[PDB]
């Protein structure tokens, strides 16, 4: 109310309203889902268009050969944060000949987002990210929030109506976690997960976006006719 | 972080007033009375030593300060503001004059430099004006004895005699009746003590009054001998005993 | 670069400047004009380090032209020479100084007098009846000491100048491919085409 | 009024309301504690299991500074991480210049001054965390608790978060019942009990227990996480006491 | 290197050799020393290969930006001055370049500018640049007339490079010919000195110093 | 440094500081530009609440940017000096690097760019000035007249006016200027310019300035008597 | 007042949303993409009849293979075009090739959010970027001051956009010829424009692989206007 | 942050006026009146000191009239402290010009630069403008005798006779009434003093409440002399014209 003019101001109950308004931008964003087994990690994203004449806003970005994310909210802010991840993954390779641990990737994003919430002039990032990766400790899935809070999960979902997929994955937990050495089945589980967040619209060929990374699979994105298999 | 106040805190109001300068002058009005009187062979500056507590040692707090060997300053208003101004005034006398010309600045020019510093606090980003009015008394070879008043705006005016602060209005009237262009330094000191007694309420002695003069050179206060041209400081702070001597023949 | 001369007579300043541009064992050009018009009644010739010469001349030219447009007024030759000297006086204590020597020939319209200024790359300015830069002076100064008179006409000045060029063509080691001559007077700047 | 809209502004009381508002964010957070023992310190924190989908043991909240200091905090988690990152920089530069690892009181003032600095200007926000930290140095064991204002003291036992009053009451009993001292292995078990008791103030979601410890004899003066058999032993001890 | 370009009745001829050296080591015999900036502008390269190649390609990018911004092809004078002002900024740093900016525009007509790495910029009708410039000058000057035909001017340019290629140890390879007209530049082929010398010797009757 | 974003969007999509700068222009004295078949004429109003002026030394309303281009303006006088100075410096800089004087379009584009920069830079306010820039491109005889404004937009005009009561004189020019047949001579062009100012000015005494620019750096300012003859001639034809 | 980079309670940046209102006030610009080329057309909208309309430059070349149309505060576009041209030419210098139309658009869109307390406010202009490259063929992009760009088969921006976009929705198909697209832009521009459409107050342009980006003459557009009127009367 | 306390000194009103400039002019209208009058053989500067006290040292005082160089002087109306900042800049600028061109600075050039500095404070920087209006009186060999005025906006104009500070409206009407072009210095001296005497807010115009200066070619042959009048000289000139 009087305490939402900038990020540097606490409310009387100890809330940061600018950070909460940034969180709101994610809720308006199109749904995206993340889930993993012990061998693979999968992103599934519902893309959104302006109208029937327009393209479908790309939701998934590759960060390295072993890491990448999906976005929900302000896309330019995802571009800034993904670019930062690309550099941090790259620094780790050039300097240490070491693939950046997905956990460190989360810690780095947390600290970058935090600095924008404590200084005058700046603003919080207006996007939520789901980072998947395969590193020296197996498959991983992270959930980034622009408050700075990063969280490691077996599965999750962010965006509009993400609660449907998040409930489904919470039920399916014991099934999909043991889909080891089978990419197409882990994707099927993710495609079924995101289907719980659909209203009036269904998954078409230029609407669905799927990404996968795993033990013997580089981070690769599937669009267009390559996702027709899963509809 | 960093000073984000890069904009003026003193600005013109619709009526044309500079609010902060006016309010600074109001702070000066609240301040304790100080005065200055110019004689033919000297200048006297005087003020009341308002003690904050009887446990406080008022000797450790100097309201009258030496700026150069021939220039002295006194004030009315906010003490801390005055203290830093004296530090800056002493330094500028060296950096922008003595280190260039090998001699101390004349009174008018040192006054000019202090005025500049106070003017900048009126226009620069993220600062308030100084809450003091200064009275600067001094001597130099080509201008003789002089007495100046410097206000929070940065304006300065030369005076034959004047007073600033609490009871300045009454004190100025008193000085108008007594001042003539034939006053000797001792006559000016006498009038200064008379004028100050009107504004002072409690004790009136050498321990509650601070008083300095700009007069003859003091070879005994120089600290060394051998250079004929160097003859000693014209600024001298009257001792607590020296004041009481003059308070008997008052 | 190499040869630049200047002679101030009764009513004009005459500048002569060599036409050769040599680099190594090749004369690359024999029609080079080593001068810039700074203002309608002010001309500057220049000699020195390759690149520096033209870069400096044009930089001064731009500044004087800028002044002229700003004030709708022509700076006096004395004022222009002082500006040029100061630029060189700055330059000599830079990281890379301009190695350029100049002569400034001008007609002061307020005084109705011709004026010649000699300024070296250090920023050493002198007003002279006749001036030269480089090795040329070693021949021309003594020659002009003898033959020059302060009340000469422009025609007499040109004949006096022919005498200098002839002496240089006789005793100088290098072929400087003749000179371009220009006259600065009350009517401005004009070039002598047959010299 | 409007005295609470800007950081570093004194109210007519002489208070910085923005700092007091940051304290509210801390009170909202999960419970964390510290227990000073014979030859070291023990830290423990409550991790609310929001969902089944959270990977157990894989959202670590206790952080190490240098090799001998442990930090835990309640409130805005990112703010805590920023403070530890600074703590690590401060500890590194101390070791760089002076060779010896940073003493705990020295380290406490480094964080204290940094947090205090964020109450001096309106262009920054105060920290939304109370940090409990400590370790073992040349002078033995030290436990500290730092607050948004920059205020810190040494502690026998410390607690912050939503269950701070429950935890404080439990801590005060240990101090009274053990005047000679508590052993490191005992403190680990007690820490588990107190987190389980302090969980009553946050009992909608069930939680995951996390413990760490520095001890001159048990961990050789270095910070280590309590895992496996020692953790399950501490969990069982706590489970037995609530029933 | 030996590069030349001269102005005449029918426009501009530009001719260059194709050798690159590193001391006495012949590094290449097939180097391109003419860079085509646009359909109406050419740049010749002599001196440091990287210096020339890098900054003249860069010059081409600046000329493109000019015509995008000004909706008009850049003048030869302005194009040459971009390059000369650039190298003047690096004066003393050790760049090594002897270049010629040749081209046609409506306002200028056929124009040639000499630009080198110590900041010299000269407009002129004839220039020869490179270690073999003097050898090219000798033949070019002694056969040059303004009224040369396009056929004769092309040959003279070719023959002048051949002269230098032969005598100068650091020139050779092949001759690249260009002709610049009001309609733009026209490429007139790569001519290997290996065959061209003997062909010229036989047909022309020159090069009697050589064992036939 | 002072960083404040002074020019910002409002809810309706307006930049008020830019729009309030246009109000300053509307307060300024009227300026008019009319281009003929072989010339451009810049006319300027001078307010007559100032008697005891010294017209020798008082800044003229029309400024030479180079020998071939001129700039007149409406709005804040102090602001215009900054634009004129920058334009004059760019004029010399262009001659130095391109070896050719600026085109009137280029010089206008530069001045307009400067004005635009001051609408999305922190710590500055927009220029309270609109300009009329007139002249002839090097080696060209086609007249050029351009207009700029605080927002940074610029465009070419057959004839245009800016300043106070400019809407009245624009109305006059819109019916009195034929695109198919522009003022064929200098006299015709000056007269149409003076006529248009007389709709707004007051007395045709020391209130009107006229500057005529012709091809190849041929710029001259008319004196009082010369202008007064146009004023005298127009009034006698009017009484009909 | 309030921060320039402040979020609204709905999770949108105030300044970005306000700049979008400025763009709605701008003159109409329309782009249509075909397999034979991309057509760009704009409404000139002269504020007065004395203003020489050919000096109104709302269609602009970025490179030989990329063209651009604008709408809104058009003065704000100058530095965006300058950047785009430099980005295009610089990439050609670094890689000896034409830069992809999408990469160009992304580079321009990177400027967009570089405002705050960098420039003082967002751009008040939207751009239609049309071009061709070997990889993705003929493309049309809509670049906004939010930093977001969408690829479009057809798109209208400006005051008559929502009416024109609804018209483009019906008319566009994947087999349009270039000539069909030209007429379609003229048709839809004539509908949404205030004043009557002619060669002086509307401008056409196209980009083809063969001939690159070309702004049409007033004579060429006039004939397409005459061809359009005749075809609408013919049924 | 600090945005809360920013007055925004360099913005437009909805009417297109600069608030701070308008308020600075309002401030200046309460300062002591200063008058400049340009004659054919010299210039007169006359200014009224702000309500004087009898104990003020009058001879060693400078408040209104300042010397910029040997050929140019200024009369001040507004904040003195602000004026001295600008005067020192103007003094330095004159010496820079002399150092560069070896010629004394033309009056307008000096006036333009000082006015450009004022302009800057109204467009950028977020600082308050200088609350000062100058009357410049000077000579150069291009335009001869010149009078200019500049104000907080940074706008300057040339004059034959002009007043700044208090009661300018009444003062300007009186000057406009009695001024004529063939006027001499001694006539201008009388006009200046007569105008102040009628527009003054004081009871009677006396020597101790005035500063006076002339710039004549009344030296010896083709050179200009600045005369800043001493107290006794003002007393005499006031008697000579019959005001006291
Ligand atoms: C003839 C053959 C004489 O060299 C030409 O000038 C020729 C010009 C040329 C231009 C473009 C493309 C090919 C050829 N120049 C060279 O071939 C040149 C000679 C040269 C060597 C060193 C120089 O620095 C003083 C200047 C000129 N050869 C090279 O540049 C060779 C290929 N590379 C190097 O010598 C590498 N050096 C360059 C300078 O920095 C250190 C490494």
């Amino acid at each position: 109310n009087n305490y939402d003019g900038d990020t540097v101001t606490f409310s009387p109950t100890g809330r940061l309203f600018q950070v909460e308004y940034a969180l709101e931008a994610i809720k308006q964003g199109s749904v995206t889902v993340g889930l993993r087994s012990n061998t693979h990690a999968v992103l599934v994203a519902l893309k959104r268009n302006a109208d029937e004449l327009s393209s479908y806003q790309k939701k998934i970005i590759k960060c390295d050969e072993h890491m990448g994310l999906s976005l929900a909210g302000l896309a330019p802010d995802a571009r800034v944060l993904s670019n930062y991840l690309r550099q941090q993954c790259n620094y780790s390779s050039l300097v240490f000949n070491r693939k950046l641990a997905v956990e460190r990737a989360g810690h780095l994003l947390c600290d970058k987002a935090q600095k924008n919430t404590q200084s005058y002039g700046g603003r919080p990032y207006g996007v939520g990210l789901l980072i998947i990766g395969y590193d020296k400790s197996g498959a991983h899935l992270l959930e980034f929030q622009p408050s700075g809070n990063v969280t490691e999960l077996y599965g999750t979902a962010i965006g509009a109506r993400s609660q449907g997929a998040k409930t489904y994955l919470e039920r399916t937990l014991d099934t999909f976690i043991k889909i080891d050495g089978n990419p197409d089945e882990l994707i099927k589980a993710g495609v079924e997960a995101i289907s719980q967040s659909l209203r009036d619209e269904s998954l078409t060929v230029d609407n669905l976006s799927i990404a996968i990374v795993g033990k013997d699979t580089p981070f690769t994105i599937y669009d267009g006719e390559a996702v027709a298999k899963y509809i | 972080m960093t000073d984000r106040y890069s904009f003026s805190l003193t600005t013109f109001s619709p009526s044309g007033k500079l609010g902060q300068i006016d309010y600074a002058l109001t702070a000066v009005k609240q301040g304790v009375t100080s005065l200055g009187i110019k004689a033919t062979n000297g200048v006297v500056i005087a003020t009341e030593k308002k003690s904050s507590s009887p446990l406080a040692m008022s000797e450790t707090l100097s309201k009258v300060s030496l700026l150069t060997p021939d220039i002295g300053a006194v004030y009315s208003g906010m003490g801390p503001d005055y203290r830093v101004l004296v530090d800056k005034s002493r330094k500028v006398a060296h950096t922008s004059y003595k280190r260039i010309y090998g001699e101390y600045p004349p009174t008018k020019l040192l006054v000019s430099e202090v005025a500049k510093i106070m003017q900048e606090a009126t226009q620069s980003g993220g600062v308030r004006p100084f809450g003091v009015s200064l009275l600067i008394a001094g001597h130099d070879e080509f201008n003789g004895f002089s007495l100046y008043q410097v206000d929070p705006s940065g304006s300065y005016f030369p005076w034959k005699a004047t007073a600033i602060g609490k009871g300045s209005v009454a004190a100025k009237t008193f000085l108008e009746k007594r001042w003539n262009d034939e006053l000797e330094l001792e006559d000016a000191i006498h009038i200064a003590l008379l004028t100050l007694k009107e504004s002072v309420e409690g004790e009136f002695n050498g321990d509650t009054i601070e008083l300095a003069i700009i007069g003859d050179e003091n070879p005994d206060l120089l600290g060394y001998t051998g250079i004929p041209t160097d003859k000693g400081p014209r600024f001298r702070k009257l001792t607590s005993q020296e004041i009481n001597d003059r308070l008997e023949a008052l | 670069m190499d040869i630049i001369l200047g002679i101030r007579v009764q009513d004009s300043v005459i500048l002569a400047s060599s036409k050769a541009v040599t680099r190594g064992i090749s004369v690359l050009k024999d029609s080079d004009d080593k001068t810039r018009q700074l203002s309608p009644h002010t001309l500057m010739s220049f000699a020195g380090e390759a690149g520096d010469t033209v870069q400096f001349a044009e930089y001064i030219q731009a500044n004087i032209q800028l002044y002229s447009i700003r004030e709708d007024y022509e700076l006096s030759p004395q004022a222009v020479s002082s500006f040029v000297r100061q630029e060189l006086a700055k330059s000599i204590r830079s990281r890379r100084p301009y190695q350029v020597n100049v002569l400034i020939g001008g007609y002061d319209k307020k005084k109705n007098k011709p004026e010649l200024y000699q300024i070296d790359y250090l920023g050493t300015k002198v007003e002279l009846p006749y001036g030269a830069h480089g090795y040329s002076g070693f021949y021309t100064f003594s020659l002009l000491d003898h033959h020059y008179r302060p009340d000469m006409t422009t025609e007499e000045g040109l004949d006096l100048l022919k005498l200098c060029v002839q002496e240089l063509e006789k005793r100088m080691p290098m072929d400087f491919k003749g000179v371009i001559v220009k006259i600065v007077d009350k009517d401005g700047i004009r070039q002598v085409d047959d010299f | 009024t409007g005295y609470d809209l800007s950081n570093s502004v004194f109210s007519p009381d002489g208070r910085n309301f923005q700092v007091e508002y940051a304290v509210k964010a801390v009170e909202n957070g999960t419970t964390s504690i510290g227990i000073k023992c014979n030859d070291g310190v023990v830290f423990a924190v409550e991790k609310l299991i929001t969902s089944k989908l959270l990977v157990p043991q894989k959202n670590v909240k206790i952080q190490v500074v240098d090799r001998h200091i442990g930090c835990v905090y309640s409130g805005l988690i990112p703010d805590g991480r920023h403070l530890v990152n600074r703590g690590r920089e401060e500890a590194a530069s101390f070791k760089k210049l002076y060779k010896t690892p940073i003493p705990i009181p020295a380290f406490a003032d480094r964080l204290g001054q940094y947090v205090q600095a964020h109450t001096l200007y309106n262009s920054v926000r105060p920290f939304g965390v109370s940090t409990i930290f400590g370790g073992v140095d040349k002078n033995g064991a030290h436990l500290y608790m730092l607050e948004p204002s920059g205020s810190y003291w040494g502690y026998k036992g410390a607690a912050t978060g939503k269950g701070r009053q429950s935890a404080k009451a439990e801590l005060e009993k240990l101090v009274d019942h053990h005047p000679e001292g508590l052993s490191a292995r005992e403190a680990v078990k007690q820490a588990a009990k107190i987190i389980y008791l302090a969980h009553e103030d946050n009992k909608e979601k069930d939680f995951e227990l996390e413990i760490s410890w520095c001890s001159l004899s048990e961990t050789n003066g270095l910070h280590k996480f309590v895992k496996g058999d020692l953790l399950q032993e501490a969990i069982d001890f706590a489970q037995k006491e609530i029933n | 290197t030996t590069t030349l370009a001269f102005r005449f009745q029918g426009g501009i001829i530009v001719a260059v050799d194709s050798r690159a050296t590193a001391g006495n080591w012949v590094a290449s015999q097939t180097v391109k020393k003419v860079i085509e900036i646009n359909p109406f502008l050419l740049g010749t390269m002599a001196g440091g290969t990287a210096d020339c190649q890098f900054w003249e390609t860069w010059l081409g990018s600046q000329c493109r930006l000019h015509e995008l911004r000004e909706k008009e092809r850049i003048s030869v004078a302005a194009a040459s001055k971009i390059l000369s002002n650039l190298v003047y900024q690096y004066k003393g740093a050790g760049l090594s370049m002897g270049t010629m900016i040749c081209g046609y525009t409506r306002k200028e007509g056929p124009t040639i500018y000499y630009v080198d790495s110590d900041g010299t910029r000269l407009k002129g009708d004839i220039f020869c640049v490179g270690s073999g410039q003097t050898f090219a000058y000798g033949v070019l000057d002694s056969n040059y007339k303004w009224d040369l035909s396009v056929e004769d001017a092309l040959y003279l340019g070719k023959r002048s490079i051949l002269a230098a290629a032969h005598r100068d140890a650091y020139s050779g390879g092949s001759v690249n010919l260009y002709h610049v007209t009001e309609d733009g530049w026209i490429y007139h082929g790569n001519h290997d000195v290996g065959e061209l010398f003997w062909k010229v010797k036989e047909e022309e009757g020159s090069f009697n110093n050589v064992i036939g | 440094g002072y960083d404040r974003a002074l020019s910002i969007f409002s809810p309706d999509g307006h930049i008020f500081q830019v729009e309030y700068a246009l109000e300053a222009v509307k307060r300024g004295t009227c300026a008019v530009g009319v281009k003929g078949k072989n010339c451009v004429v810049l006319g300027c109003e001078r307010r007559s609440t100032l008697k005891l002026q010294d017209t020798r030394i008082t800044p003229s309303k029309v400024s030479k940017i180079d020998s071939h281009v001129v700039l007149s303006f409406s709005g804040l006088n102090a602001d215009s000096r900054i634009l004129i100075e920058k334009a004059r410096v760019e004029a010399q800089s262009h001659r130095l690097t391109l070896e050719d004087p600026v085109t009137v379009e280029y010089l206008t584009r530069y001045v307009a760019g400067v004005q635009q920069r001051y609408t999305q830079s922190g710590g500055v306010r927009p220029f309270g000035v609109s300009t009329l820039i007139a002249g002839f491109d090097p080696r060209d005889d086609e007249p050029k007249l351009y207009q700029t404004e605080p927002s940074g937009i610029y465009s070419s005009w057959s004839a245009q006016t800016i300043g106070r009561n400019s809407k009245t004189v624009r109305e006059f020019l819109e019916k009195n200027y034929d695109r198919k047949e522009p003022p064929a001579t200098v006299e015709e062009c000056v007269k149409l310019t003076v006529r248009s100012l007389l709709e707004v000015v007051q007395t045709g005494a020391k209130n009107i300035e006229i500057t005529v620019v012709k091809p190849d750096s041929d710029i001259v300012a008319l004196s009082s008597e010369e202008i007064n003859q146009y004023v005298t001639q127009i009034e006698q034809e009017k009484q009909e | 007042d309030r921060g320039v980079s402040t979020f609204s309670p709905e999770g949108r940046l105030f300044q970005v949303e306000y700049s979008l209102e400025a763009i709605k006030l701008g003159s109409t610009a329309i782009g249509i993409a075909t397999k034979e080329g991309v057509v760009l057309g704009v409404e000139k909208r002269a504020t007065s009849p004395l203003l020489e309309s050919d000096s109104i430059e709302k269609i602009v070349e970025i490179d030989r293979h990329i063209g651009c149309a604008m709408s809104g505060l058009t003065a704000d576009a100058r530095s965006m075009i300058e950047h785009a041209r430099t980005a295009a030419v610089t990439h050609n210098l670094y890689y000896d090739e034409d830069i992809n139309v999408e990469s160009l658009t992304q580079s321009v869109c990177d400027l967009a959010l570089r405002f705050g307390e960098l420039m003082s406010r967002p751009f008040g202009v939207a751009l239609l970027i049309a071009g061709h490259d070997a990889d993705d063929g003929y493309q049309l992009f809509h670049a906004e001051p939010s930093g977001t760009f969408y690829r479009y088969n057809a798109k209208a921006i400006g005051s008559g956009s929502e009416g024109a976009q609804a018209e483009l929705l019906n008319e566009w198909h994947s087999s349009l010829t270039l000539k069909e697209a030209e007429l379609l832009v003229l048709k839809i521009l004539k509908q949404v424009m205030e004043e009557k459409l002619d060669e002086n107050n509307a401008q056409l342009s196209c980009i083809t692989k063969q001939d690159g980006f070309k702004i049409y003459d007033n004579e060429k557009t006039a004939e397409l206007i005459k061809e359009l009127k005749e075809k609408e009367a013919a049924e | 942050g600090s945005r809360r306390y920013d007055s925004r000194t360099t913005i437009f009103s909805p009417e297109g006026r600069l608030y701070q400039v308008e308020y600075a002019l309002e401030s200046i209208s309460h300062a002591g009146t200063a008058i400049g009058i340009m004659a054919s053989d010299g210039i007169v500067l006359a200014a009224e000191r702000k309500v004087t006290s009898t104990l003020l040292e009058q001879d060693t005082s400078t408040e209104k009239l300042y010397k910029l160089n040997d050929k140019i002087a200024v009369a001040v109306a507004g904040l003195t402290a602000d004026a001295e900042i600008l005067i020192n800049t103007a003094r330095i600028h004159a010496q820079n010009y002399l150092k560069t061109y070896n010629e004394d600075i033309p009056v307008e050039i000096l006036v333009r630069r000082l006015s450009d500095i004022k302009q800057g404070y109204t467009q950028h920087g977020g600082l308050r403008p200088f609350g000062v209006s100058f009357i410049y009186a000077g000579y150069d060999d291009r335009y001869g005798y010149q009078l200019y005025t500049s104000n907080p906006s940074g706008n300057y104009t040339g004059w034959k006779a002009i007043s700044v500070g208090a009661n300018t409206s009444a003062a300007q009407t009186l000057l406009q009434m009695d001024y004529k072009d063939d006027m001499k210095v001694d006539d201008a001296i009388e006009l200046a003093l007569k105008t102040l005497s009628k527009t003054t807010d004081s009871s009677a115009l006396t020597y101790d409440r005035l500063e006076f200066a002339t710039i004549r070619k009344g030296a010896n042959d083709g050179e200009v002399y600045q005369k800043i009048f001493k107290p006794q000289e003002i007393k005499d000139i006031l008697v000579k014209t019959g005001i006291t």
